């Protein structure tokens, strides 16, 4: 009886082993793919960082999104995680980060509001009744600029009005590739950082029309580039996350392929010999 | 039938985030986007 | 004699509980082998977690075991057994970690493992 | 059992003894066969009752 059964199981396990190695591998491509995005969109943010500090040493430092409101109420939390399901402890590790954040936010009398980014945030969030102000699904795998231009728009004009004191976003950095940390990062106000001097007989800049509207044109795009950024390091690790997930996958199912085999071997040989004694037993009952 | 919808109207039903106790987020863990501006004034 | 009319109301009703909780462990068993813990519902996490804590906290250090380990037994009331477990039910230890729970008598004996792991109830 | 035997002879003159069953599969096995050779009926595996 549980040979069929066990043999049946035998089969399923295999199906599983060969879906999951074949998830495995297509994993490692698209990480490959992922990492080469992240590289090529660098150098732009590079070069909008060194605009945007030349054009803060000479300009008017009281932007909205640069002084800490006296009194903050409200923290605004962007949660980046995953739509597909079949990476490891990522979005775990992302919803633990933003719980360590939330108790941060309390602890310094804040009401985090709530923006996720995923399918699984959602899941993790309407299941412990939260409030989540808006949502964003199916560009986890493949962000583009658009969609990180449509967050950062609605985070900064929440925070610039029900309107909230401080951004925060909560995402996985990828390093090492085998490294994917959930970092949660104050993106909003941001902290004035005086560096250096680096400024002797060198020639000062020429602004057009002047440099505190060009300051303040550009600094939500540099707000938006840093959350395509996150974007895009969150992709990175979700693929790194399914990678290391699914040849966890196989590995299981490989050893219980190999214990099944084992027991169904064993049944099989305990089933030849009970039948054998029951055919000796009658064959000498009768003589 | 209507004695069902009759019942129903007064029949009182028994159907919040939690806790969670997880700890604090130390503040120097949690990472300032900051601008690097090049003139020294305390 | 698990029976409402023998032990009492509450004595059968956090049994029932308790099982029901290990059955649902023993279903998810198959998927939590091969894929682990963090494909199921959030339902099925809570119940996994809460399974794994009440499994942990079925056993006890016994009076016979000092022989085999010198850690000596316990002995646990059955009023504050069915009071532990009821807590463990509904959900009140889930922020424990999985050991402290480990060969221990009745709550006391929790909060003072839990605490030396660093933890609160 | 003629190691046994050659062991307890010294264990109970005060000696201490030591004495290794290098397989007790293969005397399993060996016992199964002269229990089959006698046409005693086996059990689980085949082997005998006893």
């Amino acid at each position: 009886a549980t040979l069929r059964e066990l043999r049946g199981r035998i089969r399923s396990a295999g199906s599983i082993k060969k879906i999951t190695k074949a998830q495995e591998l297509i994993a490692t491509s698209r990480i490959a793919r992922a990492q080469a995005r992240l590289e090529s969109a660098r150098p732009y943010a590079f070069e909008i960082t060194r605009m945007l500090t030349t054009l803060a040493a000479e300009a008017a430092l009281d932007h909205p999104l640069l002084v800490e409101r006296p009194e903050p109420k409200r923290a605004g939390v962007l949660v980046v995680s995953s739509d597909r399901g079949l990476c490891g402890a990522y979005n775990a590790n992302i919803f633990r980060r933003s719980e360590e954040l939330f108790s941060l936010l309390r602890e310094a009398g804040k009401q985090p509001v709530l923006y996720v980014v995923g399918r699984k945030a959602q899941n993790y969030y309407s299941f412990r009744n939260w409030n989540i102000t808006e949502s964003w699904m199916g560009f986890s795998e493949q962000p583009t600029y658009e969609n990180a231009a449509e967050i950062a728009s609605t985070l900064v004009d929440a925070f610039l009005l029900e309107g909230v004191d401080e951004l925060h976003i909560v995402y996985t950095e990828f390093k090492s590739m085998l490294s994917q940390s959930a970092e949660a990062h104050r993106i909003a106000p941001m902290v004035v950082e005086y560096v250096e001097e680096d400024i002797g007989p060198r020639t000062l800049y020429s602004f057009e029309p002047d440099a505190t509207m060009l300051f303040e044109s550009l600094l939500p795009r540099y707000l938006t580039t840093r959350v395509y950024a996150a974007l895009l390091e969150s992709a990175a690790s979700e693929l790194a996350s399914r990678q290391r997930a699914m040849k966890s996958a196989t590995d299981n199912a490989d050893d219980l392929i190999k214990a099944l085999t084992l027991m169904a071997n064993r049944e099989r040989q305990a089933q030849i010999t009970q039948e054998i004694s029951e055919i000796v037993g009658g064959a000498n009952a009768l003589a | 039938t209507e004695v069902i919808k009759n019942f129903k109207k007064g029949f009182a039903a028994t159907g919040v985030v939690p806790d969670e106790h997880v700890e604090a987020l130390d503040e120097d863990k949690l990472a300032k986007e900051a601008v690097k501006v090049k003139k020294p004034a305390p | 004699i698990l029976d409402p009319s023998v032990v009492g109301d509450e004595h059968y009703r956090v049994a029932q509980e308790v099982i029901r909780i290990l059955q649902r462990y023993k279903d998810l068993q198959d998927i939590i082998a091969i894929l682990g813990i963090d494909e199921l519902s959030e339902e099925d996490k809570q119940l996994v977690n809460r399974a794994r804590r009440i499994e942990r906290f079925l056993s006890q250090n016994m009076m016979a075991a000092e022989q085999f380990t010198g850690q000596p037994g316990s002995t646990v009331p059955v009023k504050e057994t069915i009071e532990a477990f009821d807590r463990l039910c509904k959900g009140d230890f889930d922020h424990v970690p999985e050991q402290a729970f480990f060969l221990i008598g009745g709550l006391d004996d929790l909060a003072k493992k839990a605490e030396s792991l660093g933890a609160k109830l | 059992y003629t190691g046994s035997a050659i062991a307890q002879h010294w264990m109970y003159e005060g000696k201490h003894v030591l004495i290794i069953f290098d397989d007790l599969t293969k005397q399993a096995e060996a016992y199964r066969a002269i229990s089959l050779l006698l046409r005693r009926p086996p059990g689980r595996e085949a082997y005998p009752g006893d």
